[PDB]
């Protein structure tokens, strides 16, 4: 009944209603909509890898490599587990 | 040799969208 409202993007959702947006540039988030008078949102990571070495969002599933302090090439993934987590090997 | 590494960043954040 109530929306919220992405001005950036120029869209609308009603309350209850998920979405994923930008945030700060390059990070992912998902979004859901409180409403409560204000369209006021709620947005999270914990579904996303917002990998501050490579500043690259990742979804569940999702592959990248990068280097760690001496430099070995790491595997990554993104497992998510309501965490915002993910796993590499070295 | 070498265990896996865990990595995350997890956070939630509240925004009014209306005036």
């Amino acid at each position: 009944a109530e929306k919220c409202f992405d001005h950036a993007a120029g869209t609308s959702y009603v309350v209850g209603e998920t979405w994923e947006k930008p945030y700060q540039g390059w990070m992912m988030v998902d979004c859901t909509c409180l409403g409560e008078g204000s369209g006021r949102i709620t947005c999270t990571s914990r579904n996303r890898c917002n990998d501050q070495d490579t500043r690259t969002s990742y979804r569940i599933g999702d592959t990248w490599s990068k280097k760690d302090n001496r430099g070995n090439l790491l595997q990554c993934i993104c497992t998510g587990n309501g965490r915002g987590e993910w796993k590499c090997e070295r | 040799k070498n265990g896996p590494i865990i990595q995350n960043n997890k956070f939630e954040y509240k925004e009014d969208t209306i005036k």
